[PDB]
Order: structure tokens, then C-alpha cells, then sequence
RNA sequence: GGUGCAUGGUUGUCGUCAGCUCGUGUCGUGAGAUGUUGGGUUAAGUCCCGCAACGAGCGCAACCCUUAUCGUUAGUUACA
RNA sequence: GGCGAAGGCGAAAACUUAGGCCAUUACUGACGCUUAGGCUUGAAAGUGUGGGGAGCAAAUAGGAUUAGAUACCCUAGUAGUCCACACCGUAAACGAUAGAUACUAGCUGUCGGGGCGAUCCCCUCGGUAGUGAAGUUAACACAUUAAGUAUCUCGCCUGG
RNA sequence: AUUGGGCGUAAAGCAAGCGCAGGCGGAUUGAAAAGUCUGGUGUUAAAGGCAGCUGCUUAACAGUUGUAUGCAUUGGAAAC
């Protein structure tokens, strides 16, 4: 899952 | 258009007859053709996520490393899109721990600012052979590290043109836990790159497709216009 | 935290003039509250290899989950020509001890717990059948999640 | 006086020989390899082009002396 | 390259004869596989009953080399090398890889056959080989013809 | 080596085959219950160990209640 902070 | 499928031309195709399963939900039965083809709308929905995806982690500052070693045509243009904006690029192959630390890379990149600072003043105050040397490591600096000069640490995001291409770089990213995105092809392996792109790489225009592609995902990010994804024109751009 | 030893070896490759002799070395560390790591090194004197063995053991941390002191279950492990049994152990029965498998055990923190060899007893041998037989470790949570029956029964 | 199988130092040897290695990282479960590989390149690992290798050290070159050319400080106890 | 269970099979012709592959909308009905002992076959050599023997060549003879050559280099040459019957059954008699049984990435091929057609290419079902994923192994390696996966069985190994 | 091994090269797949006995073996549905599981019944002595206890100052020891499968037999079971 993307959303890599 | 949204990355358009009416624009979408050569995408789908490849190699002749050396696929294997792993890309068997991307390929349909084959006779009309055997060259390996494409389905249209898995890919739309593949890129649509690989493009908010890396915008959305572009937001905060994220680094991308761009595989510049094709040829020439997408290695001149993703060197334009790597200095407009600047992040790290390079134009020759690692060699083999290229991204395993960060030693090799200060010393060098030490090396290439006091090489910058010093020969402006030497063209014929030193030796000759001196001038002929410190031209050869800027040279040198320039093949590897000349694309890559502003890390505050290795970056945290990268694109490979091609991975049965540069077996090597993608082993050393899933060495290490870093998120991957890279090209596939239906010889590439989509089961250790962490983003699928199905898209081909031997024909340039694909290659330049998927380049605007990422170039408007990181150049909105950072408040920078868009020349395509976002604008209703087809893409004009023609080989070389 | 722990950095206790497991073996000296000697190892040289040869050429002309001598033989090129140099000590080999391993170290197994552990948290014993559930992370754990190993490594090995060779060098020419002690400082190199244990500085080396001691890193890679920081870069190659593992983690495992606490069972009540023990593992809960019965795991077959495979490895360096080698098989490692594992089971459990009631809380007031002890813990065996074989000398890499204690150590390996103790890096894990256990009290309590079963273990049986099978086969040939070199060290880098053992750390490879109890890495295979730790990193396979099943829990009740994710055999739950895998299904729809989500108490044991 | 013996004991260079108790020694240090010193010297010969391959040998003016081009290899000796190590740090980082990777591969191989290991002894190891990778570098040090290959194509050019010369005497040299001296150098270059690519390569899972990047660097660093050592011999390797330059910084010692003489010869052959010239300017200049000096001109006798040389020169005449 | 093909056919063979194996040993192996390559001048032509004829005769007797075994086995295989393809679809069987034709059929019986589980009648199937293994196989201790039991039986058949089976490279080379060899022995009797004789043949034949162009070369070959053990054994042997002579010469040359060699310190020693008793071997090797050479010139002869016996048995034997081939035919019909009786026996010996063992060998690096190897895919150093048992039988049979279905299931499991792929690719490069090759052969026979049914569709089809100038060939050529294609699909198909079997055979024959190479590359090679996962996997299995100490390693080499093996890999749809497995040393994978498992299954019924016999034979076998308990350090030198 | 049932638990709990292997035979490509470390020891071993016979040289291969025709195979008797033997072991194993497609699906369906029927009886019956041989194997099998299970519930009662007779029996499985003493003693030892196990658990509880009694006696010696304390255990060793002795004594005491249960504790030992399995065989036959009555009743269910029809998945193989």
C-alpha cells in the first residue's frame, strides 16, 4: 500500500 | 486527459516468445500476433496508481533515482527531467555497491567539490599532466556522480528503465526495504519490483510516454507546470 | 548485548612462500525479549573479526514473539545437513541445554523448552537449522486472520 | 668456546621482479571469491575503456646526483 | 538419427515372426502393478565334435632400443579370431539414475503420425535431446524423460 | 530407521525380461460386522514403580487404597 511518508 | 488511452500507441508489445507466468494476468492468449502484447485497461489502472502513488509521497520531499543507461534518446531526456528538477541521476551503470552505503559516495563527493573549487584555477599554472588528470576524474565524477550530488541520504524512491536490463540495481533495491518502481516488460520480473509499470522500453516512444508520465507526477509535486497527463493534446514528440 | 562467542577456526588459503593463516570467528546476540542476530567474520587478529561478526549481527536483527517463555509448538527444522526439533515445555520444567542451541535459545530469552539434533554438529550448521526453525514460527493471530474462525475453537 | 633450531641487527636470493595486501560492500551455509576481471597499454597493478565492485596502502613514477645546450655571479693559483 | 527390455541391431533380396505409435462415438468389465524362489535371454574369452583360415594377433621366435628391455619399435607366426551344436551368465553388462503409478514454470529443438498444404510454417498425440523457474540436494548437480512431488512393490547398506 | 534412514557419484537399483504365490489396488450402491473403535461383564495373583497415607528421630524399608495393558464375552458403528 502507497502513502509512504 | 488523464494519461489517455486514444493516445496510448505503442505500449502494448514486446519481445517474441520468451514470457513466463508471472505476466500471465497481463497477456491474453496468443496466435494473431506473437509479439507480446499488452491489456489496455489493467494498465491504465496500474499507472494511475503508480502516479498518485508517487505524487503522494512527493509531497514530503521524497528523492527518486532515475535509471539513465539506454542508449541515448531517454538517457539526454530523463537527464532534462533530472535537472530541471534537481534529484539524483546518472548516465553510467553502478558497478556493484553503487547504493550499499554512503562512505564511497562522501569521499567522492568530497573529492568533487574541492576538484570544482581548486582546477578553476589551473588550466596551465600546474603541470600539464595535471590539467589533462583533473579533467579525466571530473570527467569520472560526471559518469557517476555528476548526476547525483545533493543526497542528504540515499534516495527514497527510484525508477528502473529496465530490470533484465539492470539486474543488479534491482537487487540491490530489494536488498534493502526501500520502495521500488520499475518498467515492465514480458521478459522483466513483476514479482520482486514493488510497482508494476507494463509498459515496453525497446521502442523509444513507450520510453518517452512513461517519462512524461513521471516528469508531471514530480513536477506538480513541487509546484512545477505540466505539460502532459494534464493536458488534452496528444504528445507530439517523434524518434530521433 | 549479550556478544558471547561460539568458536575459533583456523583457516588459511595457500601460495607460494606460506600459508596465508588467519582465525575465523562467530558471535550470536540477543535482546532475549525477542529480537535476535548472528554473525561470522575471518581476519588475520581478534579485533577485525569481532568488530565484523558483531555489526552483522546488528545488520542482521530478527525478531521473534514472546510464547509464555517457550515455543508453543512442535517445528522441524532443516538446515546445514542438520535437523532441529523444537517443542514445548510446561512453565515449571526447565530448560535443556545444547551449547549453540542453548546460546541460541538464551539470545531468544527462553526458560522452559524441548530440543532435539539430528545429524552433523557444526556450529554455523546449528545457527542455520534454528534460524530455519524460529523464522517459520506460526501465531494464533495470523492463522485467525487467514481464516474466518477467529477464537481457536 | 661452542649453541644463527634461543636471538636482534646486518646481507645474499627470485629481483628493477611486478605483484603484495587491506578497508567498505556483495555473492557463496564454508573453507573463498569479488578488487587483482577482460580489451587496449607500455618496463611497471604505469595508464586508459567496459565489467559486482568502490576505495586505500606498499614496490611503481616524480622530488637526489652527473653528462650533454644556453643565459647569468666570478675571473686566478687554472686560460694567455 | 531410428528401433529396441537388455546384450545390441546398418551390403541387397525373399521367407517366418515379435513389438510400437494414432482415433477408436467398437467391446468385456477393475480382469491392474510389483514381484521372493522359478523360468528365458544375454559382450568378451573358453572347451569338446569337426570345418575353414585372407589378414589380425596372444603364447612363442628373431631383430632394434635400453644400464637393466625380460615390454614398448619392427619382421614372422601358434591357439583364437568366422561357421553348426553343448556349456560356462560375468564386465565402467552406466542414464555409475529399480519397476509401475498420476500431478507440477517455461523455452530451444528434433523424429513419427492425424488435421492441412507447393514446400515451408502451424496445432495435436507420443518419442528423442539441450536451456532453464520454483523446488529437491554436502556439492556437482537434477529438473516434465527429475535426484521434484507422493504412492504399491522387490533388491540392497550398516565404518576400513 | 513402526516411531525415526538411505542406495546418481561417499556402501549399495540386480544385466534385462516372462511372470506363480504374496502385498497393494477405480466408482457405485446391499447384506453382514472379520479387522477397527466404543459401552457393561469374568479374568489378568503376590510383589515392584506411581499417587495418598501409617510406623519407626529421617529416608532407605515394611504395611495400606487405587494404580498395569491385554484375553474372552454382551450391546452399538458401518467410513475404510
Amino acid at each position: 500500500m502507497g502513502n509512504f511518508d | 486527459s488523464l494519461a489517455k488511452l486514444g493516445e496510448m500507441r505503442t505500449h502494448v508489445g514486446m519481445v517474441k516468445r520468451y514470457w513466463n507466468p508471472k505476466m500471465g494476468f497481463f497477456i491474453e492468449p496468443e496466435r494473431k500476433h506473437n509479439n507480446d502484447h499488452f491489456v489496455l485497461e489493467l494498465q491504465r489502472q496500474s499507472l494511475q496508481t503508480a502516479y498518485n502513488y508517487v505524487k503522494e509521497v512527493a509531497q514530503n520531499n521524497g528523492q527518486i533515482l532515475f535509471v539513465g543507461t539506454k542508449n541515448d534518446y531517454v538517457k539526454k531526456l530523463v537527464n532534462n527531467i533530472a535537472k530541471r528538477v534537481d534529484v539524483a541521476f546518472i548516465t553510467q551503470r553502478w558497478l556493484g555497491g553503487t547504493l550499499t552505503n554512503f562512505k564511497t559516495l562522501s569521499i567522492s563527493i568530497n573529492k568533487l567539490n574541492k576538484l570544482v573549487e581548486k582546477q578553476a584555477e589551473n588550466a596551465a599554472d600546474l603541470t600539464k599532466k595535471e590539467n589533462l588528470m583533473l579533467s579525466r576524474e571530473i570527467e569520472r565524477l560526471e559518469k557517476f556522480f555528476g548526476g547525483v550530488k545533493s543526497l542528504k541520504r540515499l534516495p527514497n524512491l527510484l525508477i528502473v528503465d529496465d530490470p533484465v536490463y539492470e539486474k543488479n540495481a534491482v537487487a540491490e533495491a530489494n536488498i534493502l526495504r526501500i520502495p521500488v518502481v520499475a518498467l515492465c516488460n514480458t521478459n522483466t520480473n513483476p514479482e520482486l519490483v514493488d510497482f508494476i509499470i507494463p509498459a515496453n522500453n525497446h521502442q523509444p516512444q513507450s520510453t518517452c510516454l512513461l517519462m512524461n508520465l513521471l516528469a508531471d507526477a514530480v513536477a506538480e509535486a513541487k509546484a512545477m507546470p505540466t505539460m502532459f497527463a494534464y493536458k488534452p493534446d496528444e504528445e507530439i514528440q517523434i524518434e530521433i | 548485548f549479550e556478544e558471547r562467542i561460539v568458536k575459533l577456526k583456523r583457516i588459511s588459503k595457500t601460495t607460494k612462500g606460506g600459508r596465508n593463516m588467519r582465525f575465523s570467528v562467530l558471535v550470536v546476540v540477543g535482546n532475549r525479549k525477542g529480537k535476535i542476530g548472528y554473525g561470522i567474520a575471518k581476519a588475520l587478529e581478534v579485533p577485525n573479526a569481532i568488530k565484523k561478526a558483531i555489526k552483522a549481527a546488528h545488520n542482521s536483527l530478527h525478531t521473534i514473539e514472546i510464547h509464555k517463555g517457550s515455543i508453543y509448538h512442535e517445528v522441524i527444522g532443516r538446515s546445514g545437513a542438520s535437523r532441529v526439533l523444537l517443542k514445548p515445555a510446561p512453565q515449571g520444567t526447565g530448560i535443556i541445554a545444547g551449547g549453540a542451541i542453548r546460546a541460541i535459545i538464551e539470545l531468544a530469552g527462553y526458560s522452559d523448552i524441548y530440543t532435539k539434533n539430528l545429524g552433523r554438529n557444526t556450529p554455523i550448521n546449528m545457527i542455520h537449522a534454528t534460524m530455519d526453525g524460529i523464522l517459520k514460527q506460526l501465531s494464533p493471530r495470523r492463522v485467525a486472520i487467514l481464516r474466518n474462525k477467529n477464537l481457536n475453537e
